[PDB]
RNA sequence: AGGGCUACACACGUGCUACAAUGGCGCAUACAAAGAGAAGCGACCUCGCGAGAGCAAGCGGACCUCAUAAAGUGCGUCGUAGUCCGGAUUGGAGUCUGCAACUCGACUCCAUGAAGUCGGAAUCGCUAGUAAUCGUGGAUCAGAAUGCCACGGUGAAUACGU
């Protein structure tokens, strides 16, 4: 490949949400944290068969009072 | 690499045994992946395209290669020579590298994400999808982005037919809607 | 908003509606005039036309969309320009 | 006097300094400096690196300038994609919670245009 | 009041005197923390919330009582201030009379 | 039943808040008057940074509550800055009224910290407990005032003359 014209490209971690740890050579700057991925997405696997961390849960499961 | 070492056996077995096949050369392999930005208000601001490519080079570790005008088109104001684009191509490595980083974080991301169309192929077998948010994009901070602009994506297959590169591809789990 | 003491609201004619919708409606949408109601984790999947005062504009509920109850979706003063 | 990626300035009070990160006011400012153990009628200036670091981390055990900029800009953006009545005031650039806009809506729409 | 006005308010004030004594226990029942919130509570809001919406006293206008006047109103005297002037400026209310101090 | 009177390229009237140091901010401590209360005011105590919540006495009221007045005075800090002035916008989390606070209530907590540097032609109020300012109560009121109607605290300048 060139060199001095490229980005950085280390070998990065992506955690996601579910416990889905994905070791990936990335151009990002430092580690990554996101929520979704393949394995915990509702159209991948079962769209009423998936859980979720977040709009659903957080700011509404924890106030309901039914 | 990873993903390559999946194709080589998973996807080879599973393509063999369903196409029953005399080569094993005569599975659909994929050229490349051309992640392309159409910017078209260069025109306005020149700046515009530098941060384009910026934003290329941030999502795959490669200097973009600054598109030009093909031919002089009045209605869109553009002359012959002016740059109204920028693109990459990512084929070996870093084309499965990415290819990843997409399937597993992007395409997921997406916004109101119902599945991905089922049509589109030229006709022989080449996928060509366009993301309306860059911000799927892992790579993407979203702290130095002017604008939130989309791009498209072609993924060129070696695939005879439109049926083969459904095969290869749906092998891969993509959604298809 | 709301005190959580009180906890959310929903009226029963259109709770009624919600539970026969996602046991077993698949037909047509819930042409309701409740914009008081906040939209609740069961009616997803659903595409609820709720009174904007002349019609009823039909919203995809997003599983994004929690907090908001059914007239934040719906507009009332048309307004092209001057 | 780097904390959180700015040039915090010296020669202002405890308070009056931390006041300049997006996202730590006079409040917040309060309770650095009360985790911290330091009065609030000292300079930022005779403050040792160490106690410099201490301070990092605390305003780490908070939010940041970055973190604070990208929560609030995934709100105005969820708010848009939702194309609720939040997003068509944001969008259109007029009032959100409910003001007057025939007049003293300034603030919200710039100066007068003709 | 174009005489339909007071014919609601009259059957305003006859719901929510009639309808009363519910509503007030619901809201009870709302209020208190040591009653559970998981089903009580839920319940005792449908149920408030299905009671009909004119036995509440937030419905109450407080019309004048001879010319159904919705604005001007006085609790003190129960009368608009055109019939609280008239009626106290010729003396059928007690003790009233011309302030100058 | 819902919406609108709250709509917004604009222009005008009447107010509030500032542009700052005679001030902002923290702490300590004074001095009122006039009102309102029972499908109401609501001590105390406890919980919550706070709005407020539970418990709950007293009071149809010179008795109880709203209710701690504030400006002031002392102590420090800021040092003339678009700033420790300003709090308009905007996000997140709430409290209270009410069936229900999204269009369309008020406050509270955190963060965001704009225009605004005393304002052109012109134009308004005021001859004294007045103007200028500080705070409190009422009516309306389920909740919702910077408006209106009341009450007190400091408290001027000038009037040659027509
Ligand atoms: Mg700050
Ligand atoms: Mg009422
Ligand atoms: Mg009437
Ligand atoms: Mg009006
Ligand atoms: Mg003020
Ligand atoms: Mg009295
Ligand atoms: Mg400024
Ligand atoms: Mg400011
Ligand atoms: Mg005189
Ligand atoms: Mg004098
Ligand atoms: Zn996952």
């Amino acid at each position: 490949m060139k060199k001095d014209i490229h980005p950085k490209y280390e070998e990065i971690t992506a955690s996601c949400s579910c416990g889905n740890v994905m070791k990936i050579r990335s151009t990002v700057g430092h580690d990554l944290n996101l929520d979704v991925c393949s394995k915990c997405h509702p159209f991948f696997t079962g769209k009423q068969r998936d859980v979720a961390t977040g709009g659903r849960v957080d700011r509404f499961n924890k106030r309901f009072n039914i | 690499a990873k993903l390559h070492d999946y194709y080589k056996d998973e996807v080879v077995k599973k393509l063999m045994t369903e196409f029953n096949y005399n080569s094993v050369m005569q599975v659909p392999r994929v050229e490349k992946i051309t992640l392309n930005m159409g910017v078209g208000e260069a025109i306005a601001d020149k700046k515009l395209l530098d941060n384009a490519a910026a934003d290329l080079a941030a999502i795959s570790g490669q200097k973009p290669l600054i598109t030009k005008a093909r031919k002089s088109v009045a209605g869109f104001k553009i002359r012959q020579g002016y740059p109204i684009g920028c693109k990459v191509t990512l084929r070996g490595e870093r084309m499965w590298e990415f290819f990843e980083r997409l399937i597993t974080i992007a395409v997921p991301r997406i916004r109101d994400f119902r599945g991905l169309s089922a049509k589109s192929f030229d006709g022989r077998g080449n996928y060509s999808m366009g993301v309306r948010e860059q911000i799927i994009f892992p790579e993407i901070d979203y702290d130095k982005v002017d604008r939130v602009r989309g791009l498209d994506i072609t993924i060129t297959t070696t695939a005879k037919s439109d049926e083969e590169g459904r095969a290869l591809l749906a092998a891969f789990d993509f959604p298809f809607r | 908003p709301r005190s959580l003491k009180k906890g959310p609201f929903i009226d029963l004619h259109l709770l009624k509606k919600v539970e026969k919708a996602v046991e077993s409606g698949d037909k047509k949408p819930l042409r309701t005039w409740s914009r008081r109601s906040t939209i609740f984790p069961n009616m997803i999947g659903l595409t609820i036309a709720v009174h904007n005062g002349r019609q009823h504009v039909p919203v995809f509920v997003t599983d994004e969309m929690v907090g908001h109850k059914l007239g934040e979706f719906a507009p009332t003063r048309t307004y092209r320009g001057h | 006097a780097r904390i959180a990626g700015i040039n915090i300035p010296d020669h202002k009070h405890a308070v009056i300094a931390l006041t300049s990160i997006y996202g730590v006011g006079k409040t917040r400012s309060k309770a650095i400096l009360a985790a911290a153990g330091i009065a609030e009628d000292v300079k930022i200036s005779e403050l040792s690196e160490g106690q410099i670091d201490t301070l990092r981390d605390e305003v780490a055990k908070f939010v940041v300038e970055g973190d604070l900029r990208r929560e609030i800009s995934m709100s105005i953006k969820r708010l848009m994609d939702l194309g609720c009545y939040r997003g068509l005031r944001h969008r259109r650039g007029l009032p959100v919670r409910g003001q007057r806009t025939k007049t003293n809506a300034r603030t919200r729409k710039g100066p007068r245009k003709p | 009041a174009k005489q339909s006005m007071k014919a609601r308010e009259v059957k305003r004030v006859a719901l929510a005197d009639k309808y009363f004594a519910k509503r007030a226990e619901l809201k009870a029942i709302i209020s208190d923390v040591n009653a559970a919130s998981d089903e009580d509570r839920w319940n005792a809001v449908l149920k408030l919330q299905t009671l009909p919406r004119d036995s509440s006293p937030s419905r109450q206008r407080n019309r004048c009582r001879q010319t159904g006047r919705p604005h001007g109103f006085l609790r003190k005297f129960g009368l608009s201030r055109i019939k609280v002037r008239e009626a106290a400026m010729r003396g059928e209310i007690p003790g009233l009379k011309k302030a100058s101090w």
